[PDB]
């Protein structure tokens, strides 16, 4: 029984091995703890928004949407329909990006390196969509607690449709390279098997729950923006191993394509942010023409809007699981407390149980199938 | 009144017993830490540092504070023994790169406004 | 005078988007 | 199941604050004064705890304002004076307490503006 | 109301109020208060001694069965005698409902660990201990999870300075990374943003 | 008989009616030792009696699942076991007693 | 609605067993993967010839910060300090006083580009379009100090990039 | 320009061999493009 | 794509599909990089009358949470937090993958 | 209107220049000091005063929504001219 340290995403991992078996797996985290939750307390809500881009930095607009929903619930306002449709469309695009990153990185760690490039070309195209809509490729900060910052450019929808009509073939190529390969199945089948009750008690969410046969999805059971107006299927696993989670993620990519099609065909007209200048800033022309608009712009960009006192816990179906925010307001324009809930935290906490009686090479597969990004884990 | 829920120790005697156990464990561990981290300090000065860190808290008269300090020291020892720390964490107890701050009135008056 | 102009789907909507898995069977018994 | 120990609360050894940021600091417990530029009084409702001001110097590059104390921006909010005093005491901080200043009630009379024989009669309006 | 205002849901409000009354009736030994917010969130305030019983009841009862612990964290309020409040967020998949349980503690009173009720609480309680200094009794292995080794203090406390007390750099003389007291080239600019002319009359406090 | 309930770790139960009857009888036996005026005993006896009467009056497994509103009767059995364990724990805990003590004066006052 | 991903039961007749045995022994799926890689080998790569070719960008895209001025030549900034107030990273330092002609102008306008997050909040908070985040992104530096911009550097950046900055603003200002 | 190449390769610049003060026969970099041709070359506009 | 016919058939046979139908490199099918000016309509609160802010104030309609059995101050059927969730249906588009 | 300090360094539009005894001049040795050559005060001084036959007029800096917030300037005083507080442009009634 020898103890060895896999030092430095960035992870320190302490194990004791009995030959090839993994006996204890003690992950050491905090190598990316930047004190985001304490820094948020010194910012206004608009100022605190860009932290959520950096929390789970593979799914940026999903964290933006979760924070915006929490602030909207505390403010007792609602975004316009077009803003909600844009939010859901870009959330599905973000889910596609996140699942591409997760699947290709998991394959790369095992030893399959070519689909990484194949699908990072598509990732670059989606980054182009992000840049066109917001001016930034990755740390977008586009989704706001009143809606979205800017309306879509006049040719974005056509390019999104053009991208979406060719992505299924890329998924097909990935499946041809991975799904029926016997080496991939030997690396993934019956690895990291977790029971439904254990997953529930360990705090798992998302694919980590659905691969064990638990029929749960926050977009279906607790819909938030317009998710009750779109139709899609929830992939369900049967064995609770890495292979079932891989299949579930591929199926979620296909269903995200389906939802993107529905969103493109049903984009409504109207404004993009709540028509309430005490929360959402006015237009530039109004600010440069009307006295009230200039006053409200000044106050919103210097002090920010005040949020009525209260505490809420708002969760969404993030591409990695249930992403939640426990937001506390004291009545001022700065949040009193902001606790950030990341599914990767619970998944990494369960990594120890998931790796009992497995090879040293299986822990890498379990880490890859858990979809761990340490920005959200450490915060 | 002033009835409070205990953590580990009901009174001061068993709190001091835990303090002595922690001191014994640290005293035993010092030579192994000195050898294993390839420290340039001696065992005598490491044990002197342990004694000084224990003596910084000699004024505590609350058993709950005492046993929380014991818990913190035991976490410190667990970090040291399992080699979760590196050499920098161990050497941070000695402040070798900090220029000494004189205590007398004249030196503080000369250097700046800080009392 | 000037009417509203923003990014909207074309009249009649977009064409269908393929999303189902397509892994064909080549053929050899 | 209960110790029932008689001793004042002291958590200085557990907070991790350095030695010279405990004994040499002087916190101020006060209700902030109303900003006389405005008539609103919503900023004079709670009690505040702040630390004594230390040295600020000019950075040789950029001429920015540099500081060497970590407590220059630390301000705490309390419901009552007693809460602030207890918090300061249990943290081992020497404190100065300033009693709350309340504007005394005044007698206003619009009819006194148009007085028959008193000096309160206004010359214009 | 109008399309800029979030709609209300009275049915869920009534359901949550009824279930809060139900839970409060079943456990009068520990439940101190039950609340339902205007956005349909149910909170149950309990005595610290009832953490294990209340959580076990909420997880195992046929009518509750909150099988998932969504989040567990702490909030620091220096003005209270009990400085910290512990917040449990639970999710019930059977009834598609969420519940919140709050308790309180101070710097020296330990809170019973709930790792026997929810296995997910293991890292959450470690994080609470690291960030706030709240000790959890009968924890399998309580230790720091986020801060650096040897880090002193609990950063998420309100009275902890934002930039901390020590900073790191590499020293060539000792050929290692050393820790020194923090010294900012540019001090963080404190902004006084709170305005007078109180905003929300519904939350006005008595003038005492 | 169906196989592979679909939840990993949950085995298919053959003859679930007998298991449910035994579990409900044991639950009622445990509840009998709780004081009569306790709300937990009354509520749990009501719920358990409803489920037991529904089980004893429905021979079809699928119809019983649809009526019970739990579905996949295996986790209905699991929930019955959890309720029995909770009932024993409740019996040891005795939480029908009055409140241990009130919180401090302004413990739950928000804001500030 | 939900879908099953791994709920297929293999057939147990002799033909399907023989097919699976042939797959196991003759390595058919590995040949399929080799064919997929071979097919990718014969298509045009997605590589562009940097630095001679550039990646597509948009008017909205945020680049290096610049201080603009009016067509008359006077700087637009009026030292309102709204960008400094809104800056989530506290990257902007502003000092001001009345000018020799009595105008409200800055004497210090510093942006720490090693603290900036390039969010663009400052340019959307500016009421006179004085501070903008221009399209330049190739401004890497060999030292830390040259990334600490002062007012002279930002005014020079504005004078250097004004043509493209104004074109982008003309393209995008109807969406703001 | 070449509109029959795929997007990204349809526009390119052949750098000069001698800009302000250095011989750029071998040492070229992207900052050598003036702002108007910078806007055209990065496909921020369709008009040279 | 400027690929010869022989290479086209070779890659089509190697991958086993028709690739020119769905190419992964953009061409003239994308939108123009110069676009006409937009108009961006206004919201519902842009009226000149019957538009008092007190009738559309979302923040001022928030109230402190309702109090249930503040401890300091019959049949009785048992209740659940919410009605039991309905079982999902088996996706009559592609039930099995 | 860039002037030169007696030391030799260019004086910026903010008027600052390191003194003769200032050690901080060493940072410019073997390097250069960035000074913006276009002084805004002179450039706005070169703008001619607009003649308008109205008692009160508005200025928005030109370009409509691309300028500054629209403000109104009174021109009743004949001793001086009306100046925009945002743009610096000067306006005047046609005296005589
Ligand atoms: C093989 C022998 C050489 C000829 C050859 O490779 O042709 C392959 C050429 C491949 O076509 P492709 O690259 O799929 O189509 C893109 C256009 O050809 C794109 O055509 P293009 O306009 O880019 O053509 C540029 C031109 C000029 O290219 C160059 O001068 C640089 C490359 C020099 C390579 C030497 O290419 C050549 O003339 C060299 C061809 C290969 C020479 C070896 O067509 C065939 O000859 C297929 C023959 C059957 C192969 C089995
Ligand atoms: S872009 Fe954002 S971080 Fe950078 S200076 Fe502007 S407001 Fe500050
Ligand atoms: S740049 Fe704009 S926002 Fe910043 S101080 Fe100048 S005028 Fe104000
Ligand atoms: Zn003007």
């Amino acid at each position: 029984n020898l103890t060895l340290n896999f030092g430095p995403g960035v992870l320190r991992l302490v194990m004791e091995l009995s030959g090839e078996m993994v006996r204890k797996c003690d992950p050491h985290i905090g190598l990316l703890h930047r004190g985001t939750e304490k820094l948020i307390e010194y910012k206004t809500y608009l100022q605190a928004l860009p932290y959520f881009d950096r929390l789970d930095y593979v799914s940026m607009m999903c964290n933006e949407q979760a924070y915006s929903l929490a602030v909207e619930k505390l403010l007792n306002i609602q975004p316009p329909p077009r803003a909600q449709w844009i939010r859901v469309l870009f959330g599905e695009i973000t889910r596609l990006l996140n699942h591409i990153m997760a699947v290709t990185t998991h394959a790369l760690d095992i030893g399959a390196m070519t689909p990484f490039f194949w699908m990072f070309e598509e990732r670059e195209k989606m980054f182009e969509f992000y840049e066109r809509v917001s001016g930034a490729r990755m740390h977008a900060a586009y989704i706001r607690p009143g809606g979205v910052h800017q309306d879509l450019p006049l040719g974005l929808l056509d390019d999104i449709y053009e991208f979406s009509k060719n992505f299924s073939f890329r998924i097909d190529e990935l499946e041809e390279m991975l799904t029926n390969n016997r080496i991939w199945r030997n690396r993934t089948v019956d690895i990291g098997v977790v029971t439904a009750e254990d997953a529930l008690n360990y705090g798992f969410s998302g694919v980590m729950l659905r691969g064990s046969g638990i029929q749960w999805d926050l977009r279906k059971t607790q819909p938030y923006d317009v998710y009750d107006q779109v139709e899609f299927d929830v992939p369900i696993g049967s064995r609770g191993d890495c292979y079932d989670r891989y299949l579930c993620r591929v199926e979620e990519m296909r269903q995200s394509l389906r939802i993107i099609s529905q969103c493109l065909n049903k984009m409504p007209p109207g404004e993009i942010k709540v028509d309430d200048a005490k929360v959402s800033p006015p237009k530039r022309a109004e600010m440069k023409t009307s006295m009230e608009s200039l006053i409200h712009h000044f106050k919103l960009y210097t002090e920010g809007y005040q949020v009525p006192p209260g505490a809420t816990y708002t969760a969404i179906e993030a591409p990695k699981g249930e992403f939640g925010v426990y937001l506390v307001s004291d009545g001022s324009s700065r949040p009193y407390r902001c606790k950030i809930k990341a599914p990767g935290f619970a998944h990494l906490a369960g990594l120890d149980k998931m790796s009992k009686g497995h090879m040293l090479a299986d822990v890498v597969a379990i880490i890859g199938t858990q979809d761990i990004v340490f920005g959200e884990v450490d915060r | 009144g002033t009835s409070v829920k205990p953590i580990f120790s009901r009174d001061m005697n068993e709190a001091k017993r835990r303090v002595r156990e922690l001191y014994r464990a640290w005293y035993r561990e010092v030579p192994n830490t000195v050898h294993l981290f390839q420290l340039d300090i001696s065992v005598k000065q490491g044990r002197d540092k342990v004694r000084e860190m224990f003596m910084k808290n000699a004024h505590v008269t609350d058993p709950r504070v005492v046993d929380l300090l014991v818990i913190k020291g035991k976490m410190e020892l667990e970090e040291t023994i399992n080699v979760w720390k590196q050499r920098t964490h161990i050497m941070r107890f000695f402040h070798e790169t900090e220029a000494p701050r004189p205590t007398d009135f004249l030196s503080k008056f000369y250097v700046g406004h800080d009392p | 005078a000037s009417k509203v102009k923003q990014d909207m789907p074309p009249p009649g909507g977009y064409g269908p988007i393929d999303y189902k898995r397509n892994l064909p069977r080549r053929g050899l018994s | 199941q209960l110790i029932a120990v008689d001793e004042k609360l002291d958590i200085t050894t557990l907070t991790g604050v350095p030695e010279e940021h405990i004994k040499t600091r002087k916190v101020r417990i006060f209700v902030p004064a109303r900003n006389n530029m405005q008539s609103g009084v919503n900023n004079t409702k709670k009690w505040k705890m702040e630390f004594d001001t230390r040295e600020r110097w000019e950075n040789p590059l950029m001429g920015w304002s540099s500081t060497a104390d970590p407590l220059s921006n630390l301000v705490l909010t309390f419901s009552t004076k007693e809460d602030a005093v207890a918090f300061a005491e249990k943290n081992g901080w020497s404190f100065d307490v300033e009693e709350r200043k309340v504007p005394k009630p005044k007698s206003k009379s619009y009819g006194a503006n148009f007085s028959w024989n008193k000096r309160t009669r206004v010359s214009t309006k | 109301t109008r399309p800029t205002i979030r709609p209300r849901n009275d049915v869920v409000h009534k359901q949550l109020s009824a279930f809060g009354q139900y839970v409060a009736e079943i456990l009068p030994k520990y439940v101190q208060q039950v609340q339902v917010s205007c956005f349909n969130e149910l909170e149950i305030f309990i005595h610290p001694d009832g953490v294990i019983p209340v959580l076990t009841f909420l997880r195992d009862h046929t009518n509750a069965q909150f099988k998932s612990l969504a989040d567990l964290t702490a909030v620091d309020v220096p003005t209270r005698q009990n400085r910290f409040e512990i917040v449990y967020n639970l999710l019930s998949l059977r009834f598609n409902s969420r519940i919140r349980v709050k308790t309180y503690t101070d710097e020296l009173t330990p809170i019973e660990s709930s790792v026997t009720v929810y296995k997910a609480a293991n890292w959450y309680e470690r994080e609470i201990w690291d960030m706030f200094g709240v000790f959890f009794a009968n924890h399998p292995d309580l230790r720091r999870i986020l801060t650096d080794y040897g880090f002193e203090g609990h950063p998420f406390r309100k009275d902890f300075p934002l930039s901390g007390y020590v900073e790191l750099r590499y020293d060539d003389e000792v050929k290692r990374v050393v820790a020194e007291p923090v010294e900012l080239a540019q001090e963080f600019r404190k902004f006084d943003l709170n305005s007078p002319w109180e905003a929300f009359p519904a939350y006005r406090q008595p003038p005492e | 008989l169906k196989k592979t309930t679909g939840l990993v770790g949950l085995a298919v139960c053959e003859t679930p009616h007998e298991r449910l009857k035994i579990l409900y009888t044991k639950i009622l036996d445990v509840l009998g030792q709780i004081p009569k005026n306790a709300a937990y005993r009354k509520y749990t006896e009501q719920i358990t009696n409803e489920k037991l009467g529904m089980v004893k009056a429905e021979p079809d497994v699928k119809k019983l699942e649809e009526q019970l509103q739990g579905g996949q009767i295996e986790e209905v059995i699991l929930q019955a076991e959890n309720e029995l364990s909770l009932a024993r724990k409740m019996l040891r805990w005795k939480p029908w007693e009055p409140l241990v003590e009130e919180p401090p004066a302004n413990q739950w006052k928000w804001p500030i | 609605t939900y879908k099953f991903v791994n709920m297929r039961e293999p057939s147990m007749d002799m033909k399907s067993v023989t097919d699976r045995a042939a797959q196991t022994l003759l390595w058919t799926e590995l040949v399929r993967g080799l064919g997929m890689t071979l097919s990718y080998l014969f298509r045009e790569p997605a590589t562009i010839n940097y630095p001679f070719e550039k990646g597509p960008l948009s008017p909205r895209f945020r680049g290096e910060h610049a201080l603009r001025r009016y067509p008359s030549g006077e700087e637009r900034c009026i030292a309102c300090k709204l960008c400094e107030a809104v800056c989530p990273a506290q990257a902007i330092t502003i000092e001001a006083e009345p000018r020799a002609d009595g105008s409200r102008r800055t004497t210090r306008y510093d942006i720490d580009m090693t603290k900036c997050i390039y969010c663009g909040f400052c340019q959307e908070a500016c009421p006179v379009d004085a501070i903008v985040e221009g399209p330049n992104f190739e401004f890497s530096t060999e030292t830390h100090e040259e990334l600490l911009y002062n007012k002279e550097k930002l005014l020079n950046n504005g004078d250097k990039w004004e043509a493209e900055i104004a074109a982008n603003i003309q393209a995008d200002y109807l969406y703001r | 320009e070449d509109n029959k190449q795929f997007f990204g390769r349809h526009r390119w610049v052949i750098y000069t061999t001698e800009m302000n003060g250095r011989d750029t026969f071998w040492d070229v970099d992207g900052s050598m493009v003036p702002p108007e041709w910078h806007r055209w070359l990065h496909c921020m506009t369709d008009d040279p | 794509a400027s690929a010869t016919r022989v290479i086209q058939l070779l890659r089509n046979w190697a991958s086993g599909r028709d690739l020119q139908a769905k190419l992964q490199l953009r061409y003239q099918e994308i939108s123009k990089r110069t676009q006409p000016p937009p108009k961006l309509p206004v919201g519902p609160s842009h009226k000149l009358s019957n538009n008092y802010y007190c009738t559309r104030d979302g923040r001022r309609e928030a109230m402190p949470p309702s109090i249930v059995m503040s401890s300091q101050k019959t049949e009785k059927k048992a209740v659940t937090p919410a009605p039991p969730i309905k079982r999902w249906e088996l996706s009559k588009d592609q039930p099995y993958l | 209107g860039v002037r030169t300090s007696p030391t030799g360094e260019k004086v910026t539009h903010t008027g600052q220049a390191y003194d003769d005894g200032d050690y901080r001049r060493v940072r410019f040795s073997d390097r250069q000091k960035e000074v913006n050559e276009n002084f805004a005060i002179d450039l706005i001084a070169e703008q001619p005063v607009s003649e308008v036959g109205s008692r009160v007029i508005s200025c928005d800096g030109g370009g409509g929504a691309l300028g500054h917030p629209r403000v109104y300037i009174n021109l009743d005083k004949e001793t001086k001219t009306g100046t925009c507080g945002y743009c610096g442009l000067q306006f005047r009634q046609p005296h005589h």
